[PDB]
RNA sequence: ACUGGCUGGGCUGGGCCUUUCCUUCUGGAGAACCGCAUGCCGGUGUGUCGGGGAACCAGGACUUUUACUCUGAACAAAUUAGAUCGCUUAAAGAAGGCCUAUGCUUGAAUACAUUAGCAUGGAAUAAUAGAAUAGGACG
RNA sequence: UACCUGGUUGAUUCUGCCAGUAGUCAUAUGCUUGUCUCAAAGAUUAAGCCAUGCAUGUCUAAGUAUAAGCAAUUAUACAGCGAAACUGCGAAUGGCUCAUUAAAUCAGUUAUCGUUUAUUUGAUAGUACCUUACUACAUGGAUAACCGUGGUAAUUCUAGAGCUAAUACAUGCUGAAAAUCCCGACUUCGGAAGGGAUGUAUUUAUUAGAUUAAAAACCAAUGCCCUUCGGGGCUUUCUGGUGAUUCAUAAUAACUUCUCGAAUCGCACGGCCUUGCGCCGGCGAUGGUUCAUUCAAAUUUCUGCCCUAUCAACUUUCGACGGCUGGGUAUUGGCCAGCCGUGGUGACAACGGGUAACGGAGGGUUAGGGCUCGACCCCGGAGAAGGAGCCUGAGAAACGGCUACUACA
RNA sequence: AUAAGGGAAGUCGGCAAAAUAGAUCCGUAACUUCGGGAAAAGGAUUGGCUCUAAGGGUUGGGCACGUUGCGGCGUGCGGUUAACAACCAACUUAGAACUGGUACGGACAGGGGGAAUCUGACUGUCUAAUUAAAACAUAGCAUU
């Protein structure tokens, strides 16, 4: 089947080398799986030494943690957005490692909620659709929180126009072909001002 | 060495495990802690170059602020060439003993290496490598220190 | 070679295990354990070929199924069991101990021991750190473990083992003046004192020991082999160890000789 | 068995001064020299002396670089040279020997290989660098 | 044992070759052949083809026994020997040969802070809640051997019918406290009832992992003791290792077709009291998470191989030199997939062609320097008629393992 | 215009007909007057639909004052935007996915090739109405 070895190569002299032995049990290579968003699919691979391996074919979901506080939820991916090796890739909406991707932000919106308690990018507003008020059981809460509020800080103006429309950019952190996981950060800063000016020009 | 910009590039480069947007501020010596540019010295009597300390090129290849540890053997030679893309090769020359006639012939062999954007080497130039693990088909060495030309 | 071997070709042996090269084609090929293969002395070749208890090899199997004799004090059960430097083997029938110790030739010999103080040994450490939990341990050349050590104790040091509850009772530091034998080289049984030690950076330091006869002579750190600083806890063989050139040695042999007859 | 001697011949040095002699820090350790108390008959074993500070050890800072040579470490069993033991000698072999023993004891050595790599001393011979638009050395 | 003699001419001295002479662990062959110590032998030409027989199986007091098996008759659950069969392990070790192969193999010297590792040896795991509960004094269905009935000229080919076991397969709870972080019912403004989580494995993000001279001065927040009642102070826990790491290890927020934390087996017979089939209690086989060790394995740094120029330039179609982002592998790496530069070796002999070429330790021949041989008893590499592909297993690209083609049969 | 199987066995003679044919990418011998032979010989791709990438033009860049009614100027004096912002415009080249009765230069248009001999060097010209050739002419050479 395949093989790894660089025998069959030419040496750097440009001489061409000849025939040494046949291909080894070692030094082999495996088909590649190209990992795809959709709903969840894993197969099992007996690997070298008797351990094993998971080949990711489906996945929908996978841990994503923000920077400045330090949580991670299980949430869902909405769609791939950019890789930096190529741009078939892309739009085939196929899933690797350091992979640009857009999620929801549901999970994160009702955690900030609940530990802070200030609204995070609400421009609905105007609408009024969706206003409900439900009475807080205690006093002692607010002490906390505006101490929490007047020292941690602010978030920066960039990331709540994400939360309004309820969409975040990320990259991935993980190896789905290795480990069968979708892992990552959600992205933000300059870092994510050279996405969002390399994505729309 | 001369760049003129640090990201001129498909991808985002970055050291890894360096976590650059904190929230809260605090000032640190260290490196790498604080959150600031990380680097540390190799050992051997080698001292890091100053260059290195408020550069702001990102290398995944170089012996300072990479992933790269030097190890084995220390090896000298004579550079001959150094016009392509952070990469290097060197000359070196000796002396082999053929007994049956009592007298000696000279020999050399050719070897590649990678260059740091740290330093900045031009042709007729002494220098120093390490050994290091493979970087690449035929790149196992990287250069440390540059004596000054004669 | 499509794995590891199992099988060891008679005159490829190592030197000092003394086996006549003809009298069959192959050689005892001692098992996997505690101690290096290439310096080792088989439990089969120590009964059969120094003490001569055993014939020949059929019943050096069966001598060991009766548990008689024990190393370290527990009992092994594999006839070519790797024994090696220091090791103690301790027969309860007859009422002797035995402990596996290099002569001034390079080559393992029969030592009486007296059974009250052949009961303990010493070994060298090979590297000092906390394992899983944050606990402190040691592994020293026997392949022995022990977790929770005296904070001062550092690595290339020796340490004196009980051989019974496994604690530390006593240890000896690495430094000049020490009292050391030699365990790997051609160097084989001198005992000398640090004289002292320089280090090259990168790896690969030589020590200078000197004699008790002025001589002088160099090893490698892996080598040495500390057993004490003044009057050696162990009882060195006849000899002391000195390596004596081959006039004297010439002059000795009939010097007794005739003196005895 | 065998001792002294001979400004005996050297031979290998190890200190000096000649305009040259030998870089350097900290810490440990620690004697010598003089003296003391007590022992004694002017110093010592006391030392749990102080005016001490040979030599050593463990660590920092610098030193033109190669070639060359000396001494070390590391490196295979077998083989070659080569020491010992009368398989009746020998080619071989690593055995055996000792009064009488219901016992004791020893050997199974050593040098070379020689290319490349790692340390140490020597500094002739053969190469290389340094202050001239001073861009030179020192406080 | 550092040695020579015969041959051109009418006779002489030389260069020069022809011949003689000796060794061979160096082969063939001829004549002849009594004894003693040791014993190589279808390598050379055909890595050409094979009839026949053999060369790999294995059981302890201790995995699974209802043999219509034997032997006894203390074991009414058994207890010896136990055919057969299930299960576990080995069969990847040994043995043969030298076809290909000219920086390839190999040798000496380094390395894995760039990986896998059966077995042996030594240490090592409070299931917090789930599932008030499922039973814990212990869970649930098949199958072998076997009785009996068949098919094909043919094989270590097999069908359907009826029973029963696991250390085969599949599930599943029981010996503690401290501690940690959120949410907080509560309001007095200081506080406080209560809820939940937290072994190990996997993956990702974040924090700590200190240094090696000292002296003050404020400002904001703003601790005790002493106390004169204004105040005087201020003193201060650990923290490993390498020449060198993001190292060893600890902590926080979560996740998982997801592991392990013991429903196994046998030979020896004791202690308590509330006296009930009550409780406690010693040595060994078959396991199991992590670390250490051993046998190793794969890659990897430097230098060293025969003759030939009537072989002088070679390499990048369809990777040739290097950079970046990924995929794949036990891991690094142009090993592979995309983008961007135009490189790399050579008269100091590259590239190619020959080799009646496996490499080395070493054999033959001697003043010294050398010449020649090395398939072959020791080490390393490769192969089983010629190519490829693969299962099981820690380990195989295996041929006394399987699949397919070609040539024989 | 078309024909099963054979493929020049027909005939003085492959006469007539058939076969190849565009473009892109590979590959190309003997011989030679070194210019050629060469489109040598011989192979692969070609539709529809949805995308990606490359090849351009125009206008703008700091202060410090004085006329003219926020503007054209007159000037003096610094920096080269680690090249930015807006608008405008046709085609040519390369790459990817999907799709079909495996078809796609879909009509038209459109070279058969190779190994040798005789003869004239080549391009060119003539018997209008039976012969276009080896005939004539040609540059070169030699003579009067
Ligand atoms: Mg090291
Ligand atoms: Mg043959
Ligand atoms: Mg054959
Ligand atoms: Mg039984
Ligand atoms: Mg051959
Ligand atoms: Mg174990
Ligand atoms: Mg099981
Ligand atoms: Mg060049
Ligand atoms: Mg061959
Ligand atoms: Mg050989
Ligand atoms: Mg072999
Ligand atoms: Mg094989
Ligand atoms: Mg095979
Ligand atoms: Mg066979
Ligand atoms: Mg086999
Ligand atoms: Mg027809
Ligand atoms: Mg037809
Ligand atoms: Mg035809
Ligand atoms: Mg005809
Ligand atoms: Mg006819
Ligand atoms: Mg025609
Ligand atoms: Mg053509
Ligand atoms: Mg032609
Ligand atoms: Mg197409
Ligand atoms: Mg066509
Ligand atoms: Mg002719
Ligand atoms: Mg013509
Ligand atoms: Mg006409
Ligand atoms: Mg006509």
């Amino acid at each position: 089947g395949i093989s790894r070895d660089s025998r069959h190569k030419r040496s750097h002299t440009g001489a061409k080398r000849a025939f040494y032995r046949k291909k080894r049990a070692f030094e082999l290579g495996r088909q590649p799986a190209n990992t795809r968003i959709g709903p969840k699919r894993i197969h099992i691979v007996r690997t070298r030494g008797g351990n094993h391996k998971y080949r990711a074919l489906r996945l929908d979901s996978g841990n994503f943690a923000w920077g400045s506080e330090g949580c991670t939820r299980k949430t869902r991916i909405i769609g791939v957005v950019y890789h930096p090796s190529n741009n078939e890739l892309v739009r085939t909406n196929t899933l690797t490692k350091s992979a640009v991707v857009q999620i929801d932000a549901a999970p994160f919106r009702q955690w900030y909620e609940a530990h802070y308690g200030q609204p995070l990018g609400r421009r609905r507003q105007q609408k009024q659709g969706q206003v409900v008020e439900e009475v807080k059981k205690s006093k002692s809460v607010e002490k906390k929180q505006a101490a929490r509020f007047a020292a941690h800080g602010k978030v920066d103006p960039a990331l709540e126009k994400q939360f309004e429309a309820g969409r975040l950019y990320a990259i991935i952190s993980s190896r789905p072909g290795q480990s069968g996981r979708a892992d990552g950060y959600i992205l933000e800063g300059e870092e994510l001002a050279f996405y969002q000016r390399k994505l729309h020009k | 060495a001369t760049e003129l910009t640090v990201q001129s590039e498909r991808a985002f480069l970055k050291q890894p495990h360096i976590f650059l947007n904190s929230k809260v501020k605090v000032k640190s010596t260290r490196p790498g802690k604080g959150g600031r540019r990380w680097y540390k010295d190799v050992g051997l009597g080698f001292k890091t170059p100053k260059t290195a300390i408020e550069g702001h090129y990102i290398d995944k290849k170089c012996p300072f602020t990479g992933m790269v540890s030097i190890r084995g053997r220390i090896l000298t030679g004579r550079v001959v060439s150094t016009k392509m893309h952070r990469t290097i090769i060197i000359r070196r020359e000796y002396l082999h003993y053929i007994p049956k006639y009592n007298r000696y012939e000279k020999r050399h062999k050719n070897l590649a290496a990678h260059v740091s954007p740290a330093f900045r080497v031009e042709e007729g130039d002494m220098v120093v490598v390490g050994q290091c693990r493979p970087l690449s088909k035929t790149v196992r060495f990287n250069v440390l220190r540059v004596l000054p030309r004669t | 070679a499509r794995g590891p071997k199992k099988h060891q070709k008679r005159l490829s042996a190592p030197s000092h295990w003394l086996l006549d090269k003809l009298s069959g084609a192959y050689a005892p090929r001692p098992s996997t354990g505690p101690h290096k293969l290439r310096d080792c002395m088989p439990l089969i070749v120590f009964v059969r070929n120094r003490l001569k208890y055993a014939l020949n090899y059929r019943e050096t199997k069966a001598i060991m199924m009766q548990r008689l004799v024990k190393v370290d004090g527990k009992v092994r059960t594999d006839i070519t069991y790797p024994a090696g430097f220091m090791d103690v083997i301790t027969i309860e029938k007859t009422g002797e101990n035995f402990r596996l110790i290099y002569d001034t030739k390079g080559r393992f010999t029969v030592h009486r021991i007296t059974d009250e103080e052949a009961k303990y040994k010493l070994g060298k450490v090979k590297r000092v750190q906390l394992g899983r939990g944050g606990v402190p341990f040691l592994v020293t050349h026997d392949a022995r473990t022990i977790r929770y050590p005296d904070p001062l104790i550092k690595v290339n040091d020796t340490v004196k083992i009980d051989l019974e509850t496994g604690k530390i009772t006593d240890f000896i530091k690495f430094d000049t003046g020490a009292l050391a034998m030699i365990t790997g080289g051609r160097n084989m049984g001198r005992v000398g004192v640090i004289t002292h030690r320089e280090r090259h950076d990168g790896g690969f330091g030589i020590v200078h020991l000197k004699d008790a006869l002025d001589n002088t002579f160099a090893t490698r750190e892996s080598n040495v082999f500390v057993i004490g600083s003044e009057k050696p806890w162990i009882s060195l063989p006849k000899g002391k160890g000195v390596k004596l050139t081959i006039a004297e040695e010439r002059d000795q042999r009939r010097a007794r000789a005739l003196a005895a007859a």
